[PDB]
Order: C-alpha cells, then structure tokens, then sequence
C-alpha cells in the first residue's frame, strides 16, 4: 500500500491495523487444570517454524 | 527355631549370598498416563493455533 499524507514537521508513525479473527477456547477438564487454545486467522501468531 | 526358619547352609556366615536367597523387593509395574497427544499438537501448531496450559 502507498499512503499519501500531509507533510507535517514532527516525525510520526502510521499505526495501521489489519482487522482479523482472534479467539480462544478455554477447556478445564480436571479440578485445577486449565488450558487454552489461541488462534488468529489472517496473521497467525505461530506456525511450523515456531 | 533354626530348623524352622534358617536357610540350610553348608557354611555358617557365608562371605556372599546368592541372589536367590536374599529378600528381593519387587514392586508392581508402574503405569503412566501420558498427558499429551504427539501428532495432534503437531497438527494444531502447524495450523497456526498457539497452544498453552
């Protein structure tokens, strides 16, 4: 993408955020045991490398 | 008493006792319940799912 912005003086960021699906399923099968399953669809947190 | 209990020996106070005659502690087989699934966590992790807990 190529944004065109007004030339102000002080340095600035852009802070672009892609709207994604991030969810979590929390399963607690035994007394005192909690495990969670995260998932972020377009920008996945982990992959085969991680 | 001796007849009843003592092991019949050809030599009082042997310098070494055979494995057969020594009381051996034999515990029961130890069962382990493996927590994880080896293949499933590989499939989920490769997908993009980030496991925890």
């Amino acid at each position: 993408m190529t944004f065109e912005v007004d030339p102000m003086d002080e340095p600035t960021l852009l802070y672009l955020l892609f709207e994604v699906f991030d969810v979590v399923r929390v399963h607690q099968p035994h007394r005192g045991v909690i495990e969670a399953v995260y998932l972020r669809t377009p920008f996945s947190a982990g992959n085969a490398t991680t | 008493q001796a007849a009843v209990t003592s092991t019949p020996r050809a030599k009082l106070n042997p310098r070494n006792w055979p494995s057969t005659l020594v009381y051996q502690e034999i515990p029961g087989p130890t069962t382990v319940l493996l927590p994880r699934d080896a293949l499933a966590e590989v499939r989920m992790t490769n997908s993009g799912v980030q496991l925890a807990g």
